[PDB]
């Protein structure tokens, strides 16, 4: 219904650049939002992801095992 | 309102350009800009995003004109400047935006502090968010008359909020003040917000919370104060939060918690104390006891031990995460009341043992995580009441023994992970060789789906895995110690797409028999140290085309990276590429003649005797031919044989192939020729003639005759006639020479030779 | 070495893609986010190609 909103750990800008759309991290190496309850060693950081190279989204990377 | 038509139209009279994309529209202003002042994303009826790149408040002049967006739920404005002494509603009016429910204003380019005027005409909003990283000040009259707001979020490094900010927020249900700089709870605010349910205060610096801080907060259902650098809490801090159901205390600095911290909070449903930033040795007595509605606990704080009364009479608990602490054991009574527990996670602790009675009452447990601990055994009692358990994870422990009755009562179990342990199932080698029917401890679990035993010390494919587990889907035996396979080891009866991994074992032989119940099982045999000798012949034929017995089609073997380890000649070459006659087994010197090497080729059942010292005058003592053998090749090339022995000679009597090229033979008697002979190479010897008795013997029998000093006179007539009618048996017929001058024998007639 | 919140499989269809292994299901570390946020893995698309799998923290007006 009305009043909902999705939040993401990383700020990104979607834009058009035929017309190709890309998603880029709003900043470089920015710490992730909503990430104050992870183990200290996780050091959450926003990382740029690519499709093969086109910036395709911005995601929060955790330094932990899989 | 705004749709496909308005967007297409926007080009021709366009200071701005518009392009549809998926279900939305992207508008940029100005049209030809690399760095547009405005980029609008419109999803009709749903939301409008205004992305700004402004230097000045006058830049708003470059907004699109006559957009007529219409009714829309959410307006999100990003990086925009606060529009001076003008309401934000005026920007929205300009765009024709009607009755939004939600306004988000996120920007690091403010140009000024936010004011109450900025929200004029937006008193109808249900949801408002203001977010900035600029040094800024929020005036406490900002939210005057916002009597419709149910959800408020403010993020602006806020050090304090005067109480009067909350004067008109009678409809407020959620507060999100996470990630500010709050040091104190504002006083007397909760009486202003009698419907308040969610209080988010994480990532602040609230180091002085006391009971009075929450006076009047009886409506509050959730409080989250994670990451507030909190070292201690008074025991009565939450006394007024009588209806609270969720509390988050994570990422703080507790070295202890006081007893009775939740005594007045009897509606608790979930508590989180995760990632405490210092060691918290234990939790106080009965901290989570006597809670009739408590279901979920997340506890990670380097806990060293727990008191047995921690959850007493809290019968509704369904989920406990106790992973990543320092627990060495658990008191036996810890879970005595947890009749409804569904999931227990104790992964990543230091558990050396669990009391046999620990899971006596958790009869509803479905998921049990014990991985990354130091457990050494599974006893007959530990899981005996766990009839409902579905997955058991005990990866990376030090498991060495499994009681024979460990899994008799776990009929519900479907997924069993015991990977990376020291499990050998204590199996005697002769019992295995003598093909004894031996059930593993897992044999009771006919319904099992996953059995992961990767990286243990299993040496044998047990009976129950093949014949009792008819539903088995995955059987990981990789990195174990299996040393050989027979067809019986691959006879799994499961009809549920069984995949077995036998990679990285110690598989040196795979012995499938000559001789040539309707399932299909995949088996991965890659990365094993296979010895490629005569003993793997039929396996090799199976792997390629030739051999496809009855059992062969019940399974599908993966061998694409199964590679010979031995012998040196074949080392490195993938099993599929092997040529079957290359598979040989040596015949040792006792058998094998002194300066000779001998081997057996199973592909055609040949005993091959090679003697190439180059110095032999006689045929040495030969080994007897096994009665299962058909061919015997005697290789005596380039020696100096003076004569052959008689055909009655032991060993030599059974030779089927004589390879004698390059010797000193001056005559051949038929009684020197072995009876099963089919090939006689006597080229490059010292022969002058062949008796008609030898020629009769040669009539299949194959011959080489060139390189000999043939005497072509009248006594050679039978030899001449033999060669003329035996084009098939004499490969080097054209190279035979008569040495009385030297002339090719094929150039001689019977008249030329014999007047 | 790095881990993301939503498992995804990268594929080649020649264009490379990333698809959620568990779209519309909870993110990993679901218990690690502030209260009121419901962490759900979402498939995102670029231009229609699956470009990215990302953890969305859903919020709403209704409490729980
Ligand atoms: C407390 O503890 C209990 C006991 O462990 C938990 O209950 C269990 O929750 C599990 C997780 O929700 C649940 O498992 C599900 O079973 C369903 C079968 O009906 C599956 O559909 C479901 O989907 C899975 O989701 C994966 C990502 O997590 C993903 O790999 C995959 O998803 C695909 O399929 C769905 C189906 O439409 C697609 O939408 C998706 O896009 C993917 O293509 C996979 O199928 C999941 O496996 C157990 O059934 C529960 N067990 C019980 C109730 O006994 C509670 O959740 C715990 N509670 C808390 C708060 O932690
Ligand atoms: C059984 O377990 C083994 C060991 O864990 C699994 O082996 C792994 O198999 C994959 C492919 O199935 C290998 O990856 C591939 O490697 C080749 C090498 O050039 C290349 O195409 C790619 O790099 C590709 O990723 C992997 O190396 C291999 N690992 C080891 C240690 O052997 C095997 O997959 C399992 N069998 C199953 C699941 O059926
Ligand atoms: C097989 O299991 C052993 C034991 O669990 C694994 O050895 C551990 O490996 C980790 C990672 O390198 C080390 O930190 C530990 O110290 C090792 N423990 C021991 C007892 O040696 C091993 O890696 C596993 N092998 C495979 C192929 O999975
Ligand atoms: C076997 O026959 C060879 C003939 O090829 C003999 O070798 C030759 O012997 C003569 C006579 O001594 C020499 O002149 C040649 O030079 C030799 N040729 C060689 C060695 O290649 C050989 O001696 C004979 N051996 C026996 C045991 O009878
Ligand atoms: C904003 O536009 C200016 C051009 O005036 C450009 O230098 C800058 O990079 C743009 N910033 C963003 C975030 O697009
Ligand atoms: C915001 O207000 C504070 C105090 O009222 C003031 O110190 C600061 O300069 C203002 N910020 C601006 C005008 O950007
Ligand atoms: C909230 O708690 C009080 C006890 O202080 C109780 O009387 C009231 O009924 C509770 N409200 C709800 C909705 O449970
Ligand atoms: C599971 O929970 C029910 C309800 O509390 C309880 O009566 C039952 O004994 C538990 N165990 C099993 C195996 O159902
Ligand atoms: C294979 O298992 C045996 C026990 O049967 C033991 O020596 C060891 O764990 C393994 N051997 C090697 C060489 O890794
Ligand atoms: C010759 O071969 C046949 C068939 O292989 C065998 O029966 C017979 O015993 C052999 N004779 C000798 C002397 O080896």
């Amino acid at each position: 219904v009305g009043g909902s909103d999705e939040r993401f750990l990383c700020r990104s800008i979607r834009k058009l650049v035929q017309a190709i759309q890309i998603e880029e991290c709003e900043g470089a190496d920015q710490p992730c939002d909503f990430a104050a309850n992870f183990p200290q060693s996780y050091n959450p950081i926003c990382k740029q992801h690519y499709t093969q190279k086109i910036p395709s989204c911005c995601k929060c990377a955790l330094k932990t095992g899989l | 309102s705004f749709g496909r038509d308005a967007c297409s139209e926007m080009s021709i009279d366009g200071l701005c350009q518009c392009a549809p994309i998926m279900s939305e529209y992207e508008i940029i202003c100005p049209a030809n800009a690399e760095n547009p002042t405005f980029r609008l994303t419109i999803q009709p009826k749903d939301y409008v995003q205004i992305m700004c790149n402004l230097t000045d408040t006058t830049d708003y002049q470059q907004l699109p004109k006559k957009l007529r967006i219409g009714e829309v739920d959410r307006v999100q404005m990003r990086r925009c400047m606060l529009p001076g002494h003008t309401p934000i509603a005026s920007i929205l009016d300009y765009l024709g935006i009607v009755s939004p429910t939600t306004l988000i204003f996120e920007s690091d380019n403010l140009g000024m502090n936010i004011t109450r005027q900025h929200l004029d005409r937006l008193h109808g909003l249900k949801r408002f968010r203001f977010t900035t990283r600029r040094l800024t000040h929020i005036p406490a009259n900002l939210l005057t008359d916002m009597r419709n707001l149910s959800h408020l979020e403010l993020r602006a490094n806020i050090e304090e909020m005067p109480s009067h900010l909350f004067d008109d927020l009678e409809n407020l249900e959620s507060i999100e003040f996470g990630s500010n700089k709050l040091r104190q709870m504002p006083r007397g605010i909760f009486g202003k917000m009698p419907k308040l349910k969610q209080l988010n205060l994480w990532s602040n610096q609230l180091h002085n919370l006391t009971k009075h801080d929450f006076e009047g907060a009886t409506s509050v259902l959730g409080i989250d104060i994670h990451d507030n650098g909190i070292e201690q809490l008074p025991h009565d801090v939450f006394a007024h939060l009588t209806n609270v159901t969720d509390i988050n205390l994570s990422a703080n600095l507790f070295r202890s918690l006081p007893q009775g911290l939740f005594d007045h909070n009897k509606h608790l449903n979930e508590v989180r104390l995760m990632n405490n930033r210092v060691p918290l040795a234990t939790l106080p007595s009965r901290l989570f006891a006597n809670q009739p509605e408590l279901q979920i606990l997340r506890l990670r704080a380097e806990l060293q031990s727990l008191p047995g009364d921690l959850f007493e009479h809290s019968t509704q608990i369904t989920n406990i995460s106790l992973g990543d602490n320092l627990l060495k054991t658990l008191p036996a009574t810890l879970l005595e009341h947890q009749v409804n527990l569904l999931s227990l996670d104790l992964s990543n602790n230091r558990l050396t043992h669990l009391p046999d009675s620990l899971f006596a009452h958790t009869t509803n447990l479905t998921d049990l995580r014990l991985e990354d601990n130091l457990l050494t055994g599974i006893s007959g009692d530990i899981f005996s009441n766990l009839g409902n358990l579905v997955t058991l994870v005990m990866s990376r422990n030090r498991l060495r023994t499994i009681d024979s009755r460990a899994f008799v009562s776990t009929n519900g179990l479907r997924h069993l992970h015991l990977d990376h342990n020291d499990i050998d199932l204590q199996q005697p080698l002769l019992d295995i060789m003598l093909q004894t029917q031996i059930n593993s401890p897992f044999g009771y679990m006919h319904g099992l789906l996953t059995l992961n035993l990767r990286n243990n010390s299993i040496i044998f494919v047990y009976n129950d895995w093949k014949n009792t587990m008819l539903q088995l889907r995955e059987l990981d035996l990789s990195y174990n110690n299996i040393s050989s396979l027979g067809y019986e080891d691959l006879a799994f009866l499961s009809q549920n797409r069984l995949h077995v991994n036998m990679t990285h074992n110690k598989i040196r032989r795979i012995a499938l028999p000559e001789d040539v119940n309707n399932n299909l099982v995949h088996v991965d045999l890659n990365d094993n140290p296979l010895v490629c000798d005569c003993t793997i012949l039929w396996f090799i034929q199976l792997v390629r085309g030739v051999h496809k017995p009855q059992y062969s089609r019940q399974f599908k073997l993966r061998t694409d990276r199964l590679v010979c380890s031995q012998p040196n000649v074949l080392e490195g070459t993938p099993v599929r590429q092997i040529e079957p006659q290359t598979l040989i087994c040596p015949l040792d010197f006792s058998k094998c003649p002194r300066g000779c090497n001998c081997h057996v080729r199973t592909y055609d059942k040949a005993l091959v005797i090679n003697c190439h010292s180059g110095n032999l005058t006689h045929v040495p003592r030969l080994p007897n031919l096994h009665k299962n053998m058909q061919l015997m090749e005697l290789h005596l090339e380039n020696n100096t044989l003076l004569r052959l022995p008689s055909a009655n000679t032991p060993g030599y009597e059974s030779v089927t192939s004589l390879h004698l090229a390059g010797n000193n033979l001056t005559s051949i008697d038929v009684d020197q020729l072995p009876t099963n002979l089919t090939h006689l190479d006597i080229s490059w010897n010292h022969l002058q003639m062949l008796n008609a008795t030898v020629l009769g013997f040669l009539n299949w029998r194959s011959v080489k005759l060139s390189g000999n000093p043939w005497m072509c006179d009248c006594t050679a007539k039978p030899l001449l006639l033999f060669t003329q009618d035996n084009f098939e048996r004499i490969g080097d017929r054209n190279e035979m020479m008569c040495v009385n001058a030297p002339t090719r024998m094929v150039e001689l007639s019977t008249n030329d030779i014999c007047p």
